[PDB]
C-alpha cells in the first residue's frame, strides 16, 4: 500500500497493463489483480505516477 | 482452544450447524474431501 513513481516512461513495462486496466477480482472479501503468473492481493492506498 | 487443528465428530449435525453460524463473519467454503474443487480450495484459504 505504499504510493509508486516511476520514471523513464519510454521503456515502458508492459506488466504494468492490468494494474493501469484495473482488471481485479473480488473474490470473496480479499481484493485480487493478476500479474503474469502471480496472483497479488491488491491494497486500496495504492497509487502510481 | 485447539492447538492442533480439531476433528469434529457429529452425527446431529449441529457441531456444523454451530461452526458454520459461530465462523460467519469471516468466510467459510465447507469443502469435502472428495470434492474435486478441494485442492483450489484449500490453496485459496492458505493464502486468503
Amino acid at each position: 500500500g505504499n504510493p509508486l513513481l516511476v520514471q523513464d516512461v519510454e521503456s515502458y513495462d508492459p506488466v504494468l497493463n492490468p494494474v493501469l486496466n484495473r482488471e481485479v477480482r473480488r473474490t470473496g472479501g480479499r481484493v485480487l489483480i493478476t500479474l503474469g503468473d502471480q496472483d497479488i492481493d491488491l491494497s486500496p492506498s495504492f497509487v502510481i505516477f | 482452544r485447539f492447538n492442533r487443528y480439531p476433528l469434529i465428530i457429529d452425527p446431529s449435525g449441529q457441531a456444523t450447524e454451530f461452526i458454520m453460524n459461530e465462523y460467519k463473519d469471516r468466510k467459510i467454503t465447507r469443502t469435502s474431501f472428495l470434492d474435486d474443487a478441494f485442492r483450489k480450495n484449500l490453496e485459496s484459504a492458505l493464502r486468503f
